[PDB]
């Protein structure tokens, strides 16, 4: 079995929610990581 | 669900204006505020928020419906400005705001009272939401509603284990940044991308079983911006559903992202734009039909880090008289 790599070195999406209802308690993206 | 398709229509408006740039907000937290707006408003300019909230289909009571998570909210109100009981009583019932009186022309001291009240309510995360140029003799009320939280992973990262790597940019140029690292039991999903033709999403929970945080990343001959459009409520649930408990390889930036919007625009594209003129309706918060919404303002801060994550958003509402 080979895992999956998620290998986030490039720009992305992201989401912070509840697991539950659902809600999204923050959304956004990140095009620049750095400081 | 309203606020699904909340998000995402605030979202887009954000991409639309925000060029290539980071984006940071809290949908919860906008629509908190805006649920104390409504309580407010009447007639035409009432009709209009509840339209473009999505709440034509009350919404009062789900909003009631509300590791570390905090929410607040709190009211300040011109001294000897009298607002209607039932504003009041209806602002306790389902937003537990606290009321406070203050003088609006004491400009400097109200805008440092409301920032302390922000720093308090988001372990000092958001700073100057408000300053002395926000305040004066026609200032009536500001509503702010604060959104915090603090979790660790469920299974953290070792800082042993992070190592710089570089992070290619949608415009191909490159940065060297601190790459955390694990393998770890996340949920994970492959979704075509609607051209290898996959993109991935990864959902890792926090502590305590609550909360999660979702990543959605392109493959990486792709912008992300091909996959934006995709984005819709429909299709969110879908990744929720869709995601399974497995083994992952997970290489994840430790990170911060901070963002001010200008609320205002974000609104009046949802087609909220009754409010901000000299005629608004705001006689459900009282008899001066004077008030209106002068401003509005949303500012967020996410830290990642090996640990977990620390948030906060605060959204903030000044109503003056003409």
């Amino acid at each position: 079995v080979l895992y999956p790599q998620v290998i986030v070195d490039h720009p992305f999406f992201f989401l912070i929610r509840n697991r539950r209802t659902g809600t999204i308690l923050f959304m956004g993206r990140v095009m620049h990581p750095e400081t | 669900e309203a606020i699904a398709d909340l998000s995402v229509n605030m979202y887009n408006r954000l991409r639309a204006t925000g060029e290539d740039e980071n984006i940071l907000f809290s949908p919860l937290s906008i629509a908190l505020a805006m649920g104390m707006m409504e309580l407010g408003a009447q007639g035409s300019t009432q009709k209009e928020i509840r339209h473009s909230m999505g709440y034509d289909s009350e919404e009062f009571s789900f909003l009631k419906e509300f590791y570390v998570m905090k929410i607040a909210n709190s009211l300040f109100v011109q001294n000897g400005f009298h607002v209607n009981e039932e504003f009041l009583q209806m602002m306790k019932k389902y937003f537990n705001a606290a009321v406070n009186h203050v003088d609006f022309s004491q400009n400097v001291a109200v805008a440092n009272y409301i920032n302390k009240w922000v720093e308090n309510n988001t372990n000092n995360l958001v700073k100057d939401l408000v300053s002395p140029r926000d305040f004066d003799a026609a200032t009536y009320l500001a509503l702010i509603n604060a959104v915090y939280f603090k979790g660790n992973w469920k299974s953290q990262f070792r800082p042993e284990n992070t190592r710089t790597f570089s992070f290619t940019k949608d415009d191909e140029s490159e940065v060297q940044i601190p790459m955390m690292y694990q393998q770890g039991e996340f949920y994970y999903g492959e979704f075509s991308d609607g051209s290898g033709g996959i993109y991935q999403v990864l959902e890792i929970p926090y502590e305590g079983d609550e909360i999660s945080m979702m990543l959605v990343l392109s493959r990486q001959e792709v912008p992300l911006a091909t996959l934006e459009p995709l984005v819709k409520a429909q299709l969110v649930e879908e990744w929720a559903n869709s995601v399974k408990k497995q083994k992952v390889e997970v290489y994840l930036p430790r990170f911060t992202v901070e963002q001010e919007i200008d609320l205002k625009d974000v609104l009046k594209a949802l087609g909220i734009t009754e409010i901000f003129i000299k005629d608004a309706n705001l006689t459900g918060l009282s008899d001066n039909k004077e008030i209106f919404l002068s401003k509005a303002i949303h500012k967020s801060f996410l830290e990642v880090n090996e640990e977990g994550s620390e948030a906060a958003a605060v959204s903030g509402m000044i109503a003056i008289s003409r």
